C-alpha cells in the first residue's frame, strides 16, 4: 500500500481552449477514483477518465476541458484523488497571473 | 419388500460389532429364501461376508472363516450379525438383501449404515483459513477454499456466503480421506475477479454443519487485482 | 474360490451408443449361474439380470445378456445419462459367493485444460505443529492425471494420499485435490514448495510455486 | 481516406509542480490528436539537442474520418527548468515536421 502521487499540469505561460491532466503513479491497488474541482464546486461535466494502464504499478490519466477566459481569471482547479480511504487535494494556479 | 439396517455409528478397534437387519413382509419358511451381508469399502468393490439359508443352514467365507457368526430369530424377524477383531482397514458400509428363490439372488436391497472403525473419538471439526498466493497470473477467476479437518464420522455439508449473508453456488465437494486415523476434506469456491476489486467486503465465512459443534470460521480473501 | 476380474476399469462412452461389459471368471460356473448388479453412489445397489439371461421385475428390456462358461458379455442398447454408474458381475453357484472388481463408465468429452492453484498453510495452522499444502486440479479430462510434489528439487514419495471427486452432472469434468503433509520443523527447513501437473492437452508442464514469508 | 495536419500541444508543470528529494524532477506531456493516418513519429528536443533517454511514448490509441491520439512523456529536471531552457516537441507526419516551443518566461 503506497500513497498515490498527485501531479497537475498547466498550460504554457506563452499560450496554449486547453486541457488539464492529473496523473497518479506508483499506486496500489489498481482501482482509483479521480475527479476535478472548480473554485470549491463539484464538476458535473466536461471531464473524462482514460482506462487504467500498467506501467507491479498502475497509471491513470484524466483530462479536463477548460476555457482560456476562465484560466486568465485566476480560477482554482483541484484534482481529487481517493485511494484506500485517503483523499489528496492539489491546488494549482497561473504563475504569470 | 424393504429392508432396514441399524447399529452403532462408531466402534473402537479390537471390540465387538453388532448389526441388525430389520425386514418385514415375508417369512424365512419357504426354500431358496436366504439373507446375506455385503460390504463395500469406499473406493473398492463389494465384499461377501456370509450367507444363511433356511433350516438353520449357514455358509461362511474361508478368507473370513472362524471370525463371523450368523444367528437368526424368527420371533423378531431380524438376523443378528456379530463382528469380532475390528480393524481400521475393514471399515465399510454393510447391506442386507433378500433372495426370492434359487435364481433371483438379492432382488431387494435396503439402505445400509456406515460403521466407522477408528481409535479416535468423535471430535468437533477444525477449520483452517486458506490464502491464495497466486501472482503474476490473474487468469479467469480467483479461488478461495476452506480446510475442514479432524472430523468423525464423515458427514459434512458446505455452504458459502458473502459478508452480507448472500448465497453462493460452489458445488465443489471433495471426498474425505483417512489420514492418521482421522478424516480430512477440502472445499473450495469460485468467485469472479471483478467482485474482488469492487465491494468493500474483504472476507467470507466458511460454514460447516457437523453434529459435533456449530463453529464457523471466516476465510479472508488475499486480494490480487 | 472363483476370482472375477472385470476389464477395462474405466471406459468412455457416448449417449445413444452401445456399451459392452466383460466379465472374466477363473473357472467354469455350474449351470451358468451368473448375475449382474447395478450400483449408484449414494444409493443402494439394484439387481438387473439374474442367471445372465432372465431380467427381473422393473428392469427395462434394453439390457441383454449373452455368453456362457467362462465368458460373459453385457450389452445395453440406448445408453442413457442415468446409466453412467458402476456395474458388477457376480455368480451365486459358488456357495460362498464372490464379487468382481467392477467397471465404471464415463461420458466421453473433449480435453479441457486444468486450473492449478496452491494455498500455503495458514499461520494459525502452523501453531498446531501441522502444515498442509494443497494442490487443486479443476476442469480436466480424462480423469487420468499425474500430480507430483517437488520441494527444493527433491521429489517426495510415500506422503500423498490423493482425493478425486466424481464426474460433474452438468460439466462432465473431474476434479482432484492433493494434500502435502509434513512436520512443522521440516516445513521451516524448506523455502519453495511446488506441485507439478501433467495433462494430455498441455504442450508443456505448468509449475506453480510460492516464496515463504510473502504469503 | 483523408490527410489532416496534426495538432501539437505541450503541457508544462506549474511553479509548485516539483516534488521529491533534491534535485526535484517533473514531466512534460506532448500530445498529437486529430491526425491521420495512424502512423506518426514523436521526438523530444532540448535546446536543439535530441533527447535519447528518459522518455516514454504511449502506444497510439483510437480516440466520419478516423482519428488517433498519441501521448509522450519526458522526464525533466528542476535545475534545467530554472535555467530558462526551451523544450521543443518534434512531430513527424507524412514527411511534415511541426515544432512547438515552450518556456517558463511570461
Ligand atoms: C452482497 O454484496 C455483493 C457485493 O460483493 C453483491 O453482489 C453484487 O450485486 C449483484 C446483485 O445482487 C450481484 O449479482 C453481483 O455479484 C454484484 N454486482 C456486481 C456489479 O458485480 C450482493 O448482491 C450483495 N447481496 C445482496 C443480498 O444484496
Amino acid at each position: 500500500e503506497m500513497n498515490p502521487n498527485v501531479n497537475v499540469f498547466v498550460p504554457p505561460r506563452d499560450g496554449f481552449k486547453s486541457k488539464l491532466i492529473c496523473e497518479a503513479t506508483n499506486f496500489t491497488p489498481k482501482p482509483i477514483t479521480v475527479s476535478w474541482l472548480k473554485d470549491g464546486k463539484l464538476v458535473e461535466s466536461g471531464f473524462t477518465t482514460d482506462p487504467v494502464t500498467i506501467e507491479q504499478t498502475y497509471k491513470v490519466i484524466s483530462t479536463l476541458t477548460i476555457s482560456e477566459i476562465d484560466w486568465l481569471n485566476l480560477n482554482v482547479y483541484t484534482c481529487r484523488v481517493d485511494h484506500r480511504g485517503l483523499t489528496f487535494l492539489k491546488n494549482v494556479s497561473s504563475t504569470c497571473a | 419388500v424393504t429392508l432396514k439396517e441399524s447399529g452403532p455409528t462408531l466402534v473402537k478397534p479390537t471390540q465387538t460389532l453388532t448389526l441388525t437387519c430389520t425386514f418385514s413382509g415375508f417369512s424365512l419358511t419357504t426354500t431358496g429364501e436366504g439373507v446375506g451381508w455385503i460390504r463395500q469399502p469406499p473406493g473398492k468393490a463389494l465384499e461377501f461376508l456370509a450367507f444363511i439359508y433356511w433350516n438353520d443352514a449357514k455358509r461362511y467365507n474361508p478368507s473370513l472363516q472362524s471370525r463371523l457368526t450368523i444367528t437368526k430369530d424368527a420371533s423378531k424377524k431380524q438376523v443378528v450379525l456379530t463382528l469380532t477383531n475390528l480393524d481400521p482397514v475393514d471399515t465399510a458400509t454393510y447391506y442386507c438383501a433378500r433372495t426370492s428363490g434359487w435364481d433371483i439372488e438379492f432382488e431387494y436391497w435396503g439402505q445400509g449404515t456406515l460403521v466407522t472403525v477408528s481409535s479416535g473419538s468423535a471430535s468437533a471439526p477444525t477449520l483452517f483459513p486458506l490464502v491464495s498466493c497466486e501472482n503474476s497470473s490473474p487468469s479467469s477467476t480467483v479461488a478461495v477454499g476452506c480446510l475442514a479437518q479432524d472430523f468423525l464420522p464423515d458427514s459434512i455439508t458446505f455452504s458459502w456466503k458473502y459478508k452480507n449473508n448472500s448465497d453462493i453456488s460452489s458445488t465443489r465437494g471433495f471426498p474425505s480421506v483417512l489420514r492418521g486415523g482421522k478424516y480430512a476434506a477440502t472445499s473450495q469456491v469460485l468467485l469472479p475477479s471483478k467482485d474482488v476489486m469492487q465491494g468493500t467486503d474483504e472476507h467470507v465465512v466458511c460454514k460447516v454443519q457437523h453434529p459435533n459443534g456449530n463453529k464457523e470460521k471466516d476465510v479472508p480473501l488475499p486480494v490480487v487485482i | 474360490e472363483i476370482v472375477l476380474t472385470q476389464s477395462p476399469g474405466t471406459l468412455s462412452l457416448s449417449p445413444g451408443e452401445r456399451a459392452t461389459l466383460s466379465c472374466r471368471a477363473s473357472e467354469t460356473v455350474s449351470n451358468d449361474k451368473v448375475a449382474w448388479y447395478q450400483q449408484k453412489p449414494g444409493q443402494a445397489p439394484r439387481l438387473l439380470i439374474y442367471g445372465a439371461s432372465s431380467r427381473a421385475t422393473g428392469i427395462p428390456d434394453r439390457f441383454s445378456g449373452s455368453g456362457s462358461g467362462t465368458d460373459f458379455t453385457l450389452s445395453i442398447s440406448g445408453l442413457e445419462p442415468e446409466d453412467f454408474v458402476v456395474y458388477y458381475c457376480q455368480q451365486y453357484a459358488s456357495s460362498p459367493r464372490t464379487f468382481g472388481q467392477g467397471t465404471k463408465v464415463e461420458i466421453k468429452r473433449t480435453v479441457a485444460a486444468p486450473s492449478v492453484f496452491i494455498f500455503p498453510p495458514s499461520d494459525e495452522q502452523l501453531k498446531s505443529g501441522t502444515a498442509s499444502v494443497v494442490c487443486l486440479l479443476n476442469n480436466f479430462y480424462p480423469r487420468e492425471a499425474k500430480v507430483q510434489w517437488k520441494v527444493d528439487n527433491a521429489l517426495q514419495s510415500g506422503n500423498s494420499q490423493e482425493s478425486v471427486t466424481e464426474q460433474d452432472s452438468k460439466d462432465s469434468t473431474y476434479s482432484l485435490s492433493s494434500t502435502l503433509t509434513l512436520s512443522k520443523a521440516d516445513y521451516e527447513k524448506h523455502k519453495v514448495y511446488a506441485c507439478e501437473v501433467t495433462h494430455q492437452g498441455l504442450s508443456s508442464p505448468v509449475t506453480k510455486s510460492f516464496n515463504r514469508g510473502e504469503c
